[PDB]
């Protein structure tokens, strides 16, 4: 609308476009973590489920 | 050598099948040797997500996971050198010095 | 026949509704024969968000949760035949050569 | 007011009026995705406990 | 009666404020009886905004959150009772008909 | 066919006026059909003062608002054929090559 | 872009901010807990394993 | 004295490590003294996690683990005296009276 | 003393700068001492823009924003006494009475 | 090299186009080396409008925006060696300390 | 009643003085009345120079402002009857139908 | 102290020159004080031609400008006494009772 509405505007967008965005970093590497202790505790299980059929851990690939 | 087990001694299917993203590698005293009369009395095995700054690890006689946590890797598999990983061989180690620990 | 079990064969309600726009597609070995003496063994699974380009399936003897993501269904539920879903038969699966994927 | 305010005014206008509009297409079926993976996650729990209540998954419907 | 609970049957403090502006309303079976030897198996709760034109509610044994919205009350509390809200009584509601709804 | 949209599909009215002297038109893929089971996920929209020099236009699937500006129109509307705007089909556009420009 | 549009967005980013974060601290310590009556009633079969061995429990440290 | 047995008295070790991060406090008849003719017909032990707000326990001729959850003590281990933990003697207590309890 | 942790007591960076003109102050139970075998259980934080009428705050054990709008301080940082902040001490404050608000 | 991206190395388009008249330059750890087995863990890109005063750049792990505001430099873009851009490598830049601002 | 708002009801200065000559009135929901717990969801609102030939208007829910432009009146305010203003009552008016008109 | 700025605090030139006749006095709250740590929340500003019969003036916290028009000085600038102008203090007068007017 007029020149002074038009300045304010400019010095919102300017707020508005620096609000720290954070380093969203960590957060996801610890779930990339908890899944392979999840999943190794996990493995542990069959393991040892094999061994009291077979009283051999099971060979290699 | 070295990779998660597809079937145990008794001919059945390993029925376990790993996470998305997770490399796994698995060591044992008679390799992959499927000779229907040896016996593995022990295993070493470690786990890694891909894009995780942790590898994980447990062997036979040990309670407790024990991790690493070194931030420079973070996009190896347990397969690469650099990742300090349980190989063939130390495949009880009932105790640890000072290399790994999830203790206090 | 192909929808979300409402009631377990012991007649106690199956004690779970899926969310707000999913569909769902359930498959079993004796499909819906509640005959009080039956077993099935066996289930194949599979949902979709009627808006997701993504379709999430399992089954009784595999683990993880195994995708499509074909960008061209957006507006489709899985009772579409172009959804390429595990129907009846098929219903184990335990392993997946070249169609579906959730591993590296 | 003057002429010269009003020929910045409709230059900022138009300025203000294009800022690159991102396609929020896909940050939203990500969203749809993953309600349904949890929602199967969840499910699953559910067949394989009822499971060891009857020794049977249920019937279908 | 008919409000959010401040502390757990153990004597513990229930660890939850709602948001800046939202009406809260919760039932249970025995009402704000703190006996010491009761037990409330099941709940009922509903919340709206002062200003939302959307009530959402849940139960006990139920999957979803439930919603009316009706655009008509946009400055009620879940207090009032032109609402439509779940009060004491009908405190399960494993099942809806044809009143709220949350599904497709 | 091919007006701004009065109502939504949700049947809530679309809540926006043009200007007092410009043209709109409107394109999406199934037309004016307020089926209540369709899902229309494109669009495709156009503006033109009717005493401008300029035709202003956007699709779904873009970032800028592409103009034209050609000098000869200067009282027609966008319903006008002799305008260029963006018709029914052609509705996503992610792209263009050399017909209409708002990058540098 | 306009004045207005700049004020429901200060409007909404209020909201957003206040979304009643609850106290996630009873929900973890109740896993610290249900992590040392595990191991005791894991210790305890150690014990009176290692008692049905050699007619005592074992010397501490 | 006082901590979690690393051997038993015919000289093998006592495969049993804690958790990551618990206390453990164990004591018996005759302490440490592995003189390789005594019987210690009894103990008492009790863990806590560090970060915990319980101290578990149990002795020789109980069933049941006892606790005592006090919410002040959060960052102790059960070496710390203000624990109300079960020291060297009281180490049968078949019996409790009003200090601690796991019953209803 | 007072200010945002630049480091958390495992070492690794904050990962977290604040806005282009904002004041912020912070209080835990044991200041500034990464002694490597503290816990620090509660915190309290406050935040204001230089050029606001509004300090914001929470503390470790509530939920919602506290606000106090005090038209009178526009040109102050947190730093400042005349800003009414929760200062060392009161760290939880669980409960507030009649000095600042977020509630209806 | 340099350039905004145009795809991701999942194959999908980069969905965002920049503004009218906005040079930008992107910058990261890899180049434009779509091999299908690398990965980019860190970004460095910039922005200034061709008839700016100001360039502005953020970095991966760092929160705000940063500028510099050379009065001198009025029609550039950021292709220009007199502009004091992010360029290949210092991609992280986690920290600055006497070059660009964005703090008080 | 009827005139431009002073106040608004948290108690601040309306911040918004009229021209000159300009004649305002206005009218919403609720009145004149302040009474701190009470929302006035829409107003309508018109304007007129003491010596213009045109009366301007708007309300809640609508775009454009609406003119009517009788030259009979040129020394009238908004107070006088016989100019049609929008009274108290008819505050929304999301549309026009053949009084007054600012589209094409 | 008392005329028109040279230049903001931001070490910029204020860019704007008084017409070829019109003196113009303005106030602020802390004067000159160029001290590159003050904040300046306020002015106030009059001008006069110096062959007129009036002197404008407006405020910070104003909408209008306000005049006096005495026809008596008519050869004056506003750093003369006798004219009636806003001085330091008195910045803000977000209202006028009975000396100057704009209004009807």
């Amino acid at each position: 609308f007029t020149l002074i509405e038009l300045l304010i505007v400019v010095a919102i967008i300017g707020i508005l476009a620096a609000i720290a965005i954070p380093q969203f970093s960590a957060y996801r590497v610890k779930a990339y973590n908890s899944a392979a202790s999840s999943d190794l505790r996990n493995l542990k299980t069959a393991l040892e489920s094999a061994f009291a059929d077979d009283q051999t851990y099971p060979p290699e690939s | 050598a070295g990779k998660i087990p597809t079937t145990t001694m008794g001919g059945k299917d390993f029925t376990f099948k790993p996470s998305t993203n997770v490399s796994v590698s698995y060591f044992t005293t008679n390799g992959a040797t499927s000779t229907a009369g040896t016996v593995n009395t022990d295993y070493a095995v470690n786990t890694k997500n891909s894009s995780g700054n942790r590898v994980f690890t447990s062997t036979n006689n040990t309670s407790n996971i024990w991790y690493i946590e070194n931030d420079a890797w973070k996009g190896k598999a347990v397969s690469d050198s650099d990742v300090t990983a349980l190989g063939t061989g130390d495949v009880g180690k009932s105790d640890f010095s000072g290399t790994e620990w999830k203790s206090q």
